[PDB]
């Protein structure tokens, strides 16, 4: 898509996250698992539900065809009557089909924008305490338990706290050993 | 040795729902929503409580004037909508014309109920022959007859005394009133039926002022007949009165219709018959029972219905794109 | 110790204007722009310079035929647009019909000024009675009267000799000409007013070829009268001639109208009256003075006007999203 | 928004930037202050004014209703007439309401995209001479006075010039002291 | 030291195609695509194989009745579409009227070929004068003459015996039949031409039932004449017969028209002449030869045509933004 | 544009790339040259040609005027008749022009999105094995020949393989002689 996340640097989605659209995959000493972001998932749902209501609702009023009968010497206005009711149905069909096509695109690039924006919320929390792998994953330069991963999820993560352990682990890879 | 990790990813599943977009067709996604209703029940139903008026093989003309073969609709109950075939068989049994007929059909769309009333008793035509007004183009069942709500008067003995007849609408609702005139084939026939050779029909209201004259002509046979009948109508306002006067060729009322209930209605053109069902949305093709905001059945619908579009497919994308 | 710093940020303020978006409602922003005009002045104004013709309790029919109760409009100045009530009280004071009346109302929407001229002088009726043409249905002020621009001719002594009257339009502009026929209640009344029992009115133009015949019928009373009046009109082209011939029941012309200025105009339906003001955009509900590109007052406007829409709200977002 | 800047990694807008939509907040040894980016602010105004005018202009000519009168046995065409004028009035209300709605969204994500594209014009000038803090602010690894901040604002900033002092300040913080 | 490098960049070229966008006008791009066709050839061409009916100085009316000056169109071959000038000069040479004329022109827009057939022989009028019905208003070439497809009957010796003539449509296609009545100026001329003073024309079908009566009046001169001609028409269904009875003022048919091929067609208003070319898309301004999806030539097109819109410019952006 | 790539951090396009819309420009020991990215160029072609067809195809049927004639006392319906045929032609013109404006923008920000997504697929392949110049070009920390550049183009680039040579060149520049 437009933002290069979905089917981008994150090739593939996680069959295993059955409790949200977007989320996390932690991996420490205690083990690993899936965890959905509570806040960003909800932000898109309200947006999609408002769009779905916005589209139905704008088609509130639309031409409603009516029966009219004409005799054998009212041929002209019989024809005027027909091309008019036809005309409006063509307009409102076109107005509808086109709106979905257009809001279908914007919907997909909304989700795309949402993944890429979750990736950057984390990247700009950790910075140099972790190394960017390029596949959408982060490898920490420090030790991080389950209450530490949680601090990243809900946005609690403390940078100066681990920055010393990370800056010493960075130097070890500088030496070679 | 693998250092601790965190990953950000997105949902996917086993969905094969496909949407379209401006640049791309048939894009498979996580969740989709159809908003187009495509199914109906092939039947004509009641509309909430109320049964539709289904003329079988009659036309609106046949009903109101009282075509003999149309006896089914002699005193119909209150309706929700009228259904009429494309080319009804039992129309004007005696060949001729119904004046401003479409403008009348139009009035019907805001009428839900008539109440037939007698305004000039068939018994009262004391000096004319009420009972000879009968034609082979107007068969009951072999017995030749005539329209029932109107009466074709003929000369009594050898004379046709001048008619003066009137009705004052003392009802509180409006009155649909009908009558007609007979166009003979020649002078010879004119005098045979009515005696007076030069004749007229006058009709007076607070708003009408009509004077019709028979129109002799040599014409092709229709249903074995060369003569023609030409029918007329008016709405008679409460407390207003109608006065007829004639002298020959007069097709006089017996019954007229009081408009007793108005409301939304339509005359629906359809070949269907009664569906013994019930809806909140009706169509000349079948009823619709749906939550969908859209349908593509038929543009002419009545009741609480989805909006019509001509599209074959309308599906919205709700979830995100499903894995490549 | 803080090393030198630089930050990137955006504007905010104290604005609580709200806009909407497909995905989000009531979003508070920095700057907004309203584009819907919603206010009018509840008044009928002049349009640029010009004062509208406001028929008060008069109809277009009353004015042009010259209903006595319509004397206010006997010689009107040039107008920008006509204002007519929904159900004017002073229409055809003597009950009847105005032929092709709507089509006449149509021509008026591109007509801005008339000039009344006499084409058959009331004094000229030497062998008929011009001054007996007066009805109780047509009251001036207690004194019973008649339409002013036309003349209800009646027999003199015991006779009504054949009328042959003509006017040649030697003006350069088109002439609106009006006339009429009277339909009596019975042969007795007919011969009392006009002597001759079998009568006509013929009217000749390079395009017209008309022969009207009075139509006797027994009718309900309207304003105490059973007889009726039926009026007719034409345009007489420059250098063309109109020629009348009659024999009875003729309601003859005296005054006609020269079409002197054409242009943008409309017949506006409204209950309002003259507001003694002035604008560049007028509505049947009040005038508009606005810079907005859109309004929702009323779809029928005249003049340099905003585009009509039905919205309750149309606001564009211009600035950026304002802080939570 | 779509671009994750406004109400994103930049929490809050600055009440104090009263001469532009987008801008800077420097803080060196001489003191601090506000300075608005003129080119991006001007780039958006022209974009919004062209949008407003495109919208008013597209609805220049639009159906205009006219009074037509019909008598009592012209009920058919009278009704044809009404549904027609109603019909077009309905179309043009929908065209108007929907256009504001769709382009209201695209206006907000334009401001968003403009801030984030301004953030990155700065990010790719400095590189490793300064440390990205993650809140939308940069902390320099060298000394930058007022004429240097100006070089950043208008895009004049010289990298090879300060890269020496910077790479030595980086060495000072890697070791620890 | 230059370390190895890789760079990311995009296309640019020598294209100065400009597109427009909601926020920016005249943006120069790599590739653009015009979708609007703006050129036509200013000629009236054949439409695929088939040549249009181009009435030069005749109207539909002049052609069908056979105005003497219209002899060019006496037996037209099959056509693809009819072209008529805005105010044709050779219409009804003798002044009067064509009844329901527009509704007739409406039918022509779906007729592609007629076949004139003789249904009442001019020679058959044995007891009337067929060859005197000639007017100075209807000039052939200085010889005064008359419409070719109808015959102006006149009294022979001193009498005009009652006409009874009829034609049975034994074709499998519909017949367009034309006839008419003449309105003299005074009682004198009526008895001079037709002897009998009180007259009629009756016309009969399975659906027609008409009785016309000549309408004497004093009228302005048109082409030096004060008399009038009023023509009528009907579609005579296969295996139906039409019947005439008349007595004076009868303008009788000789030839009528069998509708022999129907299809798409139109009557196009245009001042043009035959263009001696050929296309698949024709416009009253000229023919269109284009692959473009849109054109802005003229809204009224016939044939395989682009869709009309009112724009001066429609160009889509294909490439990417081109270098400053 | 919206994504800050075209006429952004990549100022100017390459007159010399005559076989694609987007691409690369390498420069090693063997020399230099142009190479267009063929699948992303192909993927945008497919999107734009579908867009053009979506627009022409939505205008399949649109109001078609019909000729109708009226007499002198049929002025009312004659006027009704003009307003309608005019009415619809104004709608379909409004719709055509408006769709071209709107999808012209979404096209230009598509090409923009495609460049910024191509720049970052390379960026997240290389990471710290090359140094981001910020002008849209990368300067490698190791030796990369033509069979190596090709591995970056088609996405074959191996990070652990060159990471040894690179992390030693990072350190040579930390020392700075
Ligand atoms: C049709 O029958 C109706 C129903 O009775 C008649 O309506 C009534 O007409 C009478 C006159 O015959 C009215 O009497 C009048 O009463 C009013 C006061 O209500 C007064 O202003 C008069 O001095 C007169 O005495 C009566 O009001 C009226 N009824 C209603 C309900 O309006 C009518 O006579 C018949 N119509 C015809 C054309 O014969
Ligand atoms: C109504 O009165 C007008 C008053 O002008 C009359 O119009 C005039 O009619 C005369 C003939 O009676 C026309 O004169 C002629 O000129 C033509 C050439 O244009 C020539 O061929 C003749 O020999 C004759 O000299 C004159 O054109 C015309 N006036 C105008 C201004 O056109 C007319 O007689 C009356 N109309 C009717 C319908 O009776
Ligand atoms: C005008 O000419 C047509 C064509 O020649 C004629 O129509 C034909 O009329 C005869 C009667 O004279 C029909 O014969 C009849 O057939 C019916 C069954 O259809 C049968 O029940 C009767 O006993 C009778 O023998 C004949 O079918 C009919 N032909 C067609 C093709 O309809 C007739 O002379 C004229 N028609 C009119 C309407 O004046
Ligand atoms: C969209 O997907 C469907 C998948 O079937 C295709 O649409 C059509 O449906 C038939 C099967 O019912 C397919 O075999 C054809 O490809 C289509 N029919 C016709 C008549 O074209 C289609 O493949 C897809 N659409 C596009 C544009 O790729
Ligand atoms: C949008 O904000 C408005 C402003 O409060 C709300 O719309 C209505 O506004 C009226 C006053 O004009 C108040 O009675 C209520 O605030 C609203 N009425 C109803 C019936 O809701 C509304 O709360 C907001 N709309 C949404 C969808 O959040
Ligand atoms: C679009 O580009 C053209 C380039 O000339 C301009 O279009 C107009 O046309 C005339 C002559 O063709 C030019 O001299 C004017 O510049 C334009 N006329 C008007 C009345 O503006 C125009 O400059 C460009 N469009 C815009 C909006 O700047």
């Amino acid at each position: 898509g437009l933002f290069g996340a979905i089917a981008g640097f994150i090739e593939g989605g996680w069959q295993g996250m059955v409790d949200g659209w977007y989320g996390y995959h932690h991996s420490n000493e205690q083990g690993s698992g899936y965890a959905a972001d509570k806040e960003s998932t909800q932000k898109a749902i309200d947006g999609v539900t408002n769009k779905v209501n916005s589209i139905i609702d704008k088609m509130n009023t639309q031409f409603e065809a009516v029966g009219r009968e004409f005799n054998n010497l009212e041929r002209r206005i019989e024809n005027l009557n027909k091309k008019m009711e036809d005309g409006f149905l063509d307009v409102w069909t076109y107005n509808a089909e086109l709106l979905v096509l257009m809001e279908n695109e914007r919907t997909l690039d909304f989700h795309d924008s949402n993944v890429k924006n979750l990736y950057d919320k984390v990247r700009l929390q950790l910075r140099d305490n972790a190394k960017e792998l390029g596949n959408g994953c982060f490898e920490f330069y420090h030790k991080c338990d389950n209450e530490c991963m949680e601090s990243v999820r809900n946005g609690t993560y403390d940078y100066p706290q681990y920055s010393e352990e990370a800056r010493l682990k960075r130097e070890e890879i500088s030496s070679g050993r | 040795d693998p250092g601790d990790q965190i990953c950000i990813g997105y949902h996917a599943n086993n969905s094969t729902e496909q949407v379209d977009t401006i640049m791309e067709k048939n894009v498979t996604v996580t969740h989709a929503q159809d908003i187009l209703e495509k199914k109906h029940n092939g039947k004509l139903c009641d509309l909430d409580g109320v049964k539709p008026l289904i003329l079988r093989d009659c036309s609106v003309a046949g009903w109101l004037l009282g075509n003999p073969m149309c006896d089914e609709f002699i005193n119909v109950p209150e309706w929700s909508y009228i259904v009429e075939k494309a080319n009804p068989v039992n129309d004007l049994c005696y060949p001729g014309d119904f004046n401003d007929y479409e403008e009348l059909k139009h009035l019907l769309s805001r009428i839900n109920h008539f109440e037939k009333i007698q305004i000039i008793p068939k018994s009262s035509w004391s000096s004319h022959e009420a009972s000879l007004g009968v034609s082979s183009a107007c068969p009951y069942q072999g017995k030749s007859s005539f329209f029932r709500n109107v009466v074709w008067l003929i000369k009594k003995d050898s004379t046709y005394p001048t008619i003066k007849r009137s009705y004052n609408n003392t009802n509180q609702e409006d009155l649909l009133v009908l009558w007609g005139i007979h166009h003979p084939n020649d002078a010879a026939e004119q005098t045979k039926l009515y005696q007076n050779p030069t004749t007229y029909i006058s009709v007076g209201t607070s708003t009408l002022n009509q004077r019709l004259v028979p129109r002799i002509a040599t014409r092709s046979k229709v249903k074995g007949l060369s003569g023609r009948m030409e029918f007329f109508w008016t709405i008679l306002k409460p407390n207003d009165a109608i006065n007829f006067e004639s002298n020959g060729n007069f097709i006089a009322p017996e019954y007229a219709y009081k408009i007793v209930k108005k409301g939304d209605s339509t005359i629906m053109k359809s070949e269907l018959e009664y569906g013994n069902c019930n809806t909140k949305c009706q169509t000349p093709m079948g009823a619709i029972n749906s939550s969908m905001p859209f349908h593509n059945i038929h543009p002419l619908t009545i009741g609480e219905c989805p909006k019509y579009v001509k599209s074959n497919r309308l599906v919205l994308a709700i979830g995100l794109r499903n894995s490549p």
